[PDB]
């Protein structure tokens, strides 16, 4: 019979959304998770799965579906995906090359972008060298290009490795905040719990 | 101790091609952009193009397509360029440049748009 | 979107600060920055952010931001600066990330 179902909407609807430099992460424990609700939905922009045909998600059973959440420039978009390379696909949140799960993304313009600018959501550059698929990458040390060591002061040569995105209400399909959520599948090992409504 | 080097004064007849070479040591090259900018006697610079050091597809400007070719050798940190079918009015000195960002896309604040350090230069002249 | 102008005709006093002007209508939601260059050698820049001066010489350089002017300026042994002064700043369009502005011919007697 049907019972309880996955906190999807606790995680899509949700309320001020986490940051890229550290992008929110949420494990789903042993639920029915029914797919077809955000598939039929309208309002999601781009919905593109590299895992398994999404028509008939509601009929694979995982273990360990995991829903990472950031929020991303509208026109950078594009590289929430295996291989490609930039500010949001290098240094701050890079699927692997083998990847089986499902990115999400849509515009919510009206949500942000305040009169005087959202100026909260952070990314990150300058990272010291590249990053692993899946890592988060929290901390705060202040980089440097060669030179020599700046023992946390801040100048010319020593920069802060954070930047605030510069939303504006009319800024344009391009430069608008888009609400990205990553539904990752599983199947590492043990008795598979996410399964379809039935 | 970041140190950017260029090839040589390079001589050569109209309609040939020019090969230059600029180097940078002192940091980790693979994560600066490398951008280029020529200067005419008695002319302020203008912009060429830019090299992201990751995979080496540049944006050349508008104008630039066949004449310019840009090209990265990352096990020995360099970059290069190709000038074919050269006129007699390509003759300048040519500077490649470094970047703090990888590129001019991943830092939309436009607060690092500029170039730190620069080389020396290569004359390229014909006749 | 395209240039950014200035006036190459700059010496005033030897001896007192100097300024040097850059007008641009893609310079209000921007930033900019000023080099120097002299002749031949190696051009290296002088000022980055419009305030915050580098390792190299932040001794005698200023920067200030006015609406769509930029603003450099010198205050004190003027000499050592028969130079050429460029600018650069984001642009939009979609056309050139970076442009550069015909540039100063700082001279000092
Ligand atoms: C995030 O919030 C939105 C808005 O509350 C949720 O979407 C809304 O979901 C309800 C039911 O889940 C929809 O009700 C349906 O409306 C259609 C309109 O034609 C009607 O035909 C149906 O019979 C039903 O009444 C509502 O329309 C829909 N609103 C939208 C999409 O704008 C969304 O589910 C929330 N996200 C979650 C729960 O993850």
């Amino acid at each position: 019979n049907i019972t309880n179902l996955c906190p999807f909407g606790e995680v899509f609807n949700a309320t001020r959304f986490a940051s890229v430099y550290a992008w929110n992460r949420k494990r789903i424990s042993n639920c029915v998770a029914d797919y077809s609700v955000l598939y039929n939905s309208a309002s999601f922009s781009t919905f593109k799965c590299y895992g398994v045909s999404p028509t008939k998600l509601n009929d694979l059973c995982f273990t360990n579906v995991y829903a990472d959440s950031f929020v991303i420039r509208g026109d950078e978009v594009r590289q929430i995906a295996p291989g490609q390379t930039g500010k949001i696909a290098d240094y701050n949140y890079k699927l692997p090359d083998d990847f089986t799960g499902c990115v999400i993304a849509w515009n919510s313009n009206n949500l942000d972008s305040k009169v005087g600018g959202n100026y909260n959501y952070l990314y990150r550059l300058f990272r010291k060298s590249n990053l692993k698929p899946f890592e988060r990458d929290i901390s705060t040390e202040i980089y440097q290009a060669g030179s020599t060591p700046c023992n946390g002061v801040e100048g010319f040569n020593c920069y802060f490795p954070l930047q605030s995105y510069g939303f504006q209400p009319t800024n344009g399909v391009g430069y608008q905040p888009y609400r990205v959520v990553v539904l990752s599948f599983e199947l590492l090992h043990a008795p598979a719990t996410v399964c379809g409504p039935k | 101790q970041v140190q950017l080097v260029q090839s040589g004064s390079e001589l050569k007849k109209p309609g040939a091609s020019v090969k230059i070479s600029c180097k940078a040591s002192g940091y980790t090259f693979i994560n600066h952009a490398i951008n280029w900018v020529r200067q005419a006697p008695g002319q302020g610079l203008e912009w060429m193009g830019w090299i992201n050091t990751n995979t080496g597809n540049p944006t050349y400007a508008p104008g630039f397509t066949g004449r310019f070719v840009f090209s990265l050798d990352t096990s020995v940190s360099t970059a290069y360029l190709q000038i074919s079918s050269l006129k007699a009015e390509d003759t300048a000195v040519y500077y490649c440049a470094r970047i703090p960002i990888r590129d001019y896309d991943y830092d939309g604040s436009g607060y690092y748009y500029f170039l730190d350090y620069w080389g020396q230069g290569t004359l390229v002249t014909v006749s | 979107s395209y240039e950014l102008t200035q006036d190459p005709a700059v010496s005033v006093a030897l001896g007192q600060t100097v300024r040097i002007t850059c007008q641009g209508d893609s310079l209000r939601s921007s930033s900019a920055s000023w080099y120097q260059q002299k002749p031949g050698q190696a051009p290296v820049l002088v000022i980055y952010g419009k305030t915050n001066r580098p390792s190299g010489i932040p001794d005698r350089f200023s920067g200030s931001s006015s609406g769509n002017t930029a603003s450099l300026t010198i205050t004190g042994a003027q000499a050592e600066d028969e130079a050429d002064y460029y600018c650069n700043s984001r642009d939009n369009s979609g056309n050139h990330p970076v442009v550069f502005g015909g540039g100063t011919k700082l001279t000092v007697l």
